[PDB]
């Protein structure tokens, strides 16, 4: 059925229509590639799009490929059945194993090993995977889900993505907005996290956002879609405002040293 | 991974004398069949 | 027996000379565009093979670990190291009689051309400190995006690697290559996709994006065509829409 | 509690102390090389409502075998008896406390990402143990080495902090007041006299307290020790006042 | 006594020679270095010699210094018989160990690892041997026989070849003939490698060598002496033709891509 | 105690400097040549310290490889350690309230460095399976011949945890700087060499001898003072006769 | 005792001087020409040493593996890791006493650099978590051909490496250098590879190309000039071959 969205963090400016493409396409389960800032925007992306995802029960897989190291990194995704590779014991679910039928929720570390971008053209090329050893392939099916948080075609182009990785999967791109470019729903979702903030921190009262303190949001970049915009409140409620200020000399910046 | 590797049951009784009749000879196994199902209520 | 061939003239070849060198065991040479799915003609082929009912494990090259490439090529026999029980046959001795189409080729580094050239023997497989080295035959098929000569003139592989390939190197004609039922085949596979995403049909169709697209490079040779298809199905929405407007450029930003 | 010489700059990081101490809001505070500000994390988990809690201190660089999930709950299960007496993982042993965090500048990667997950929606799974986590005890960081430019440089992840970080602490170097300093030196000595049995130290000269509130002191409070220290070894006495100040251990003769 | 060698791929312009000198020397059991093009005329020579080995049921271990990995290399070098070394267990029978006064049939592989050919200079120094651990050394016997593929002197010079490693080898040098330098037993060669493929492919008839293909092939460079003109010709079989044309347009050259 | 070389004004102030040492339990940094013995000098002041029969501990820095704190520096005393589980000894742990000189400390890995920065700012290294990380009475030591400074500023350490491990870091002055014991030191190796060698007696260092001695640059230092030794041993010829060249150089090729 | 020494002035001298040092059991250097048989001078010297009748146990110091470092400087004392049972000591804690001959030094790495530095110090065998270091004393010589001063201006040579040579390195000379007893050595080892290829002698005999042979550089110089003499017997094929039309150029295609 229909999952509803655990946060209703969207831009008025395009997510609205973005969400209504990926609507569109939520229910086809091919290569799908999302786009959007690191860490802000896109894991919202992700777990959107697990709300929004066909049928129930998926387990929705999620990792990132600057952990596993790299020696170990092929028997999680392989999987691993011969003697002495993860402690030998039983045939040890792979990563890649650990997920049948559950969506593949890929991260956009843009590992350089380049070598696991190959192997993972093999893990999506037919819908199978052999562990480690293993006698004989498995055919595994599983959903697939890529997010980016850079220009995939300027690695390609400069070899940091392999070309035939980036060939074979992808069966769509989407790019998020970024942050400087919706511009929005600044007020709103600065509300939403202000009331979330005084709720969490049990605040009498959500303190109000100034002019002031708006415009100089407003003159912030914002790097972080969902997230430097979230530092900015969680710095400018920790630093709190008086009843009689509602918001002046609010703290977006928390990086700041003291006087 | 590395050249390095790593290193990986307990049980008793029943499975202990089911293990130690295998060991014996082909007819000294029949007889001890036949002496089993000689108070086995459910064999036959 | 199932890859959306054009079946033209170079790809009914093709499929010839795969069928021509499937009973022989011989190892042979993938050449072409990788990304496009060579491999699919090797299993077709392996499938096709003369040990077609053997155990057919494929490895990719750039998969296996450096420090444990020896337990990728072949298993602890557990006479040594902290890991115990192990003596579990490697990938190819698991296989031991099918396919093994050697994926990522192009990736194999020195040690692992060394390696190759090594395994260009037959059998003899001897386990981590093993008494006796064990010969299992088995038929090989590799596949490889960059040139072997070139590899070997850069020196990056062995030349016992280019020697170790025996059969004729199967070049891959890219999209603009052969470009003669690409319409065609493309057009299966996108109705195929769409009868799997429940979509019934596109009645717009239309061919002269796609026509126009005939005169395009795609580097997938055969992957691309079919996510631009696809990201074009999805971004229209519509069935009612014709081959306008559609071009294969998912990366680019509209104006 | 503790000896300390607060600022202006420090009146506002012990109101985030405050703030983040009896708030179970997440915490991120930044020390200098010897700042020691693991004293101020003490200070304000006994100003916090648990102060009576568990008061686990963790310094995130001695991580031991696989660690990562295992650290978080010690599993275990490849081999021996199975059952684990040790397994008190980091977000249990703390939990109705403070959780200090000490040396994650040179963290690791795949800790990161559990760390900042573990957090928000816990659901730390092991086969030792097993446990939702987020045990909403007060989470506290310090010993930030890595400078915010580090951490844009790969060292730290730029999203996970900023959501967990509420607030910051900044602690300006022991150079910019020297004062306190010397008023750490003085509480210094008097630990000095009592534990060291110091009877008295030989005193100092303008030119030379002067000229060691002149070093630039790197190592804040912890240099200003070590360097009473050695002005203390190499008078050996309290006979004249120190007319010199040791720069540095470094030296010859 | 005499054992036939199961093929002679050898030039008749002067492998004769080269295989009469080989049976000169066959009788001794010092180091016998033999030279030629790496994969071709190489571990043919090495069987050649095993046939002309000195007595029998000598075990003609062969090793090849890729294999073995980096730190696994020494314990299977030396055997190992303490434990945590081999994981306790048995005494492990070294790669060295497993050929008790059998040939030591070395590859040319040139191992990088210094330490590797370190540990090879003490392997033949006084004929001994002492396990991992070991509380006591063992004096072992065993054959040597090698083959080469690079300039052992110009290596040596440039330091990629240990001088101490050549002093201790090197008693005598045996260098297979090039393939672009021999061109005699080159139609010879040629017709048995045709036969042998319409023996195995079960072929009516062979085709037959036409004077294109003798004069593509006299031309041909062949940087393998024994194996690229076998690999040449088992392509050139696979292209296949009619009994019409003995050879006309047979592709020898698998490595050009087609039209 | 232990007999020693080195009688001048500055060794004495350097003596002074060990025994204060030897009163302060806290961890100290010996500076001075490698290859001097300056690991043995530390062990003498720590018998003259409080703890006058106490443990000593090596603690040679670049001792391990691939092994934990657990695994000998605290030990696995305790069980249910990863695979097989036994009790083991910790150095660390052993030499609690004794001596902990550490050998080369300049030599020791990152990793190792910030093991070692928690160890000695915290005291309670604990163990694994370890209840009680408890704390080390041992008073820590070091004595290399590189300079931290430099390191430190190179990163090869964390400056905290060096300024933490380090406190009265003191430099003995070289013996070819001194050039004052090359007399005592060189009539002292002659009378060892005497009765090892079992030779009649010294020779004596000649005038040339003498000169050679007082004009070698002695880079070693008391390394130096070893090669000395030793080269005397190698021209010792006849004890009747004085060595007339006592400084020789072995790489030089006679004649 | 059984090498054919050329006993020349050189070969004289440093059997000498081996002598007069054979009873001393401190560290040395055997320089020179390695290749040319340092090892059975080496067992020869032992065979000769103060403690003739003891265990000796020589080894080539790249032989082992960098993993396996403690294993083989040490013994495994199997309280931790896999390892079970084992408590064997090392094959210098095997000799026990006898002569720790270190080859091919040369090759030795950092981490090998350290551990020649820690068996510097005396005895101090400490395995993995053992409960004390056990102090055992050993004879010990060294050989190589490189230049260790050289390595150590490289910074290759540890200054403790450089140092744990107790005594002046003697150097073995060249080929080209000794070329003394080289009519004498020639004729020995012409015996030699007559008897072992069943030829008794050789009726030509001569010296002509002998003394040809001597006017070059012989780089192996002990190894160099056997390896050729032995080829030319067996290039001959016939025993009245005189010392012309033999030489030494294994690697020339012959005209």
């Amino acid at each position: 059925m229909a999952e509803y969205k655990d946060n209703l963090l969207g831009e008025a400016n395009s997510f609205l229509e973005v969400l209504e493409q990926v609507s569109h396409l939520a229910p086809l389960d091919k290569p799908v590639l999302i786009i959007g800032e690191r860490g802000t925007g896109k894991e919202l992306i992700a777990s959107r799009l697990h709300y929004l995802s066909s049928r129930w029960q998926g387990p929705f897989i999620s990792l990132n490929c600057a952990a596993l190291n790299e020696n170990l990194l092929d028997s999680e995704l392989f999987g691993h059945e011969a003697g002495a590779f993860t402690g030998a014991q039983k045939r040890h679910p792979g990563r890649f194993e650990r997920a049948d039928g559950g969506t593949l929720f890929l991260d956009e570390l843009a590992t350089a090993p380049m070598m696991v971008q190959e192997k993972l053209l093999r893990v999506i090329e037919y819908g199978e995977l052999e562990r480690v050893g293993g006698s004989q392939p498995l055919q595994v099916n599983v959903r697939l889900v890529c997010a980016t948080n850079a220009d995939l075609p300027a690695m390609v182009n400069e070899g940091t993505f392999r070309a035939d990785l980036l060939d074979r999967l992808a069966f769509d791109v989407v790019q998020l907005p970024p942050l400087r470019e919706r511009e929005s729903d600044i007020m709103l979702m600065a509300e939403y996290f202000a009331i979330q903030m005084c709720r969490e921190i049990k605040l009498p009262l959500f303190p109000g956002f100034t002019e002031r303190a708006r415009e100089t949001l407003l003159n912030y970049r914002w790097p972080g879609n969902i997230r430097e915009l979230k530092n900015v409140v969680e710095r400018s409620v920790y630093r709190h405002g008086t009843s009689d200020y509602p918001l002046d000399d609010i703290i977006i910046d928390p990086f700041k040293r003291r006087p | 991974m590395k050249q390095g590797l790593q290193l990986r049951l307990a049980m008793t009784p029943q499975l202990q004398q089911a293990i130690r009749l295998l060991q014996l000879s082909t007819l000294e196994l029949q007889q001890e069949l036949q002496q089993a199902l000689e108070s086995n209520p459910l064999l036959e």
